[PDB]
RNA sequence: CUCGUCUGAAACACGGAGAG
């Protein structure tokens, strides 16, 4: 079958930048190439068909071009809502095949997270496990360090993190860190603290509570 | 309004079989090519199969040839994907897409359904526990922890969908136990915390679990 | 009839177009 090699695998660009995504077919596919935009967790949407034709309703900042077996998707002036993964696809031959995708991140000004901490609920404590949650809200860039301390003892091996996809309007991320302890361990200690390090913070921010 | 609605997804044992349905409305599949495309979690789009109008010719990706069968029922205006000898490698969101009209969009796929997750695993279904993340000491954050469920997915809404601004529902993480856990949070005015109630609505279809959890200070 | 093409709601088969 026909391979569609897409490059780069990811890029980060500022609002107003010209973004170019390339997809090379392993053999001629004439002009039978489409480009799609997929927001995370959403159905893809058609942008470009037949290599260079703009699908109706799509903003004019999107264009496609063909040179031999090289196909390019260009965003002439990137906008925040253009955060997405972009895919080329050939429909010249069965089996149809997709490129591996290019993830486009919007590069904005640094923005420190607002940090919140949540103790485990009394309902959870009725069972044998205690989850403590630290929320980092609306920050940029995505890299952030969360460290958990229990009675000023650094924790290891007992937390997990999840991050939202980039917001399509303000280009920020949010992040949840969950520290999981046995109820016994939670009951045997007093001070619970999440220490956050981020480019937007001039010193690490600590949010903490005392059990009780 | 053109619509494509996939159904039939869920948990299936390795070696098992499962049939997906793609119900179309707003148009007739008798006049369009219909395609199945899948996306493993965190990975790219992968073409699976298609069926052509007027002829009913069918085409398959090499990774599924001999195991999957695409078909269509024009009276029901529905396309099908029969999947046999499933393996872990077939775990994916399965989308049905309409190839559009040649004069208007060439061979581009111009409408896609929302997709339905197929999970190929030997693990047992397990419903979640839902715990409040209570607000406490201008803006206040609260949320709900959706813990210890399998398989994906869960849907979380707030106040039965009346509340969407400020909501962040995080991707699930796989715990060391083999069970998923996720949180959903929302920032709200602190002046309203004493009078505005907040309820997180969780639905885990694989286990027939619906939970509403009140989140109070 | 043919097509490494176009079109009919149509990648193949079919109708039509175009060229041979
Ligand atoms: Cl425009
Ligand atoms: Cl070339
Ligand atoms: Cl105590
Ligand atoms: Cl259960």
């Amino acid at each position: 079958d026909i391979q569609m090699t897409q490059s780069p695998s990811s890029l980060s660009a500022s609002v107003g930048d010209r973004v170019t995504i390339t997809c090379r077919a392993s053999q001629s596919v004439s002009s039978a190439v489409a480009w799609y935009q997929q927001k995370p967790g959403k159905a893809p949407k058609l942008l470009i068909y037949s290599a260079s034709s703009l699908y109706s309703g799509v903003p004019s900042r999107f264009s496609g071009s063909r040179s031999g077996t090289d196909f390019t998707l260009t965003i002439s002036s990137l906008q925040p809502e253009d955060f997405a993964t972009y895919y080329c696809q050939q429909s010249y031959s069965f089996p149809n095949t997709f490129g591996q995708g290019t993830k486009v991140e919007i590069k904005r000004t640094v923005a420190a997270p607002s940090v919140f901490i949540f103790p485990p609920s009394d309902e959870q404590l009725k069972s044998g496990t205690a989850s403590v949650v630290c929320l980092l809200n609306n920050f940029y860039p995505r890299e952030a360090k969360v460290q958990w301390k229990v009675d000023n003892a650094l924790q290891s091996g007992n937390s997990q993190e999840s991050v939202t996809e980039q917001d399509s309007k303000d280009s920020t991320y949010s992040l949840s860190s969950t520290l999981t302890l046995s109820k016994a361990d939670y009951e045997k200690h007093k001070v619970y603290a999440c220490e956050v390090t981020h480019q937007g913070l001039s010193s690490p921010v600590t949010k903490s509570f005392n059990r009780g | 309004e053109v619509q494509l609605v996939e159904s039939g997804g869920g948990l299936v044992q390795p070696g098992g079989s499962l049939r997906l349905s793609c119900a179309a409305s707003g148009f007739y599949i008798s006049y369009s090519s219909i395609h199945w495309v899948r996306q493993a979690p965190g990975k790219g789009l992968e073409w699976v199969a298609s069926i052509s109008p007027y002829s009913g010719s069918t085409y398959y990706a090499d990774s599924v040839k001999g195991r999957f069968t695409i078909s269509a029922d024009t009276s029901k205006n529905t396309a099908y994907l029969q999947m046999n000898s499933l393996r872990a490698e077939d775990t994916a969101v399965y989308y049905c897409a309409r190839q559009g009209y040649r004069r208007r969009s060439g061979r581009g796929f111009d409408y896609w359904g929302q997709g339905t997750l197929v999970t190929v695993s030997s693990a047992s279904t397990k419903g979640p526990s839902v715990f409040p993340l209570a607000p406490s000491s201008g803006t206040a954050a609260l949320g709900c922890l959706v813990k210890d469920y399998f398989p994906e997915p869960v849907t979380v809404s707030w106040n039965s969908g009346a509340l969407t601004s400020g909501v962040h529902t995080f991707p699930a993480v796989l715990q060391s136990s083999g069970l998923y856990s996720l949180s959903s949070v929302v920032t709200v005015p602190s002046s309203s915390l004493g009078t505005q109630t907040y309820i997180c609505n969780v639905n885990h279809k694989p286990s027939n679990t619906k939970v509403d959890k009140k989140v109070e200070p």
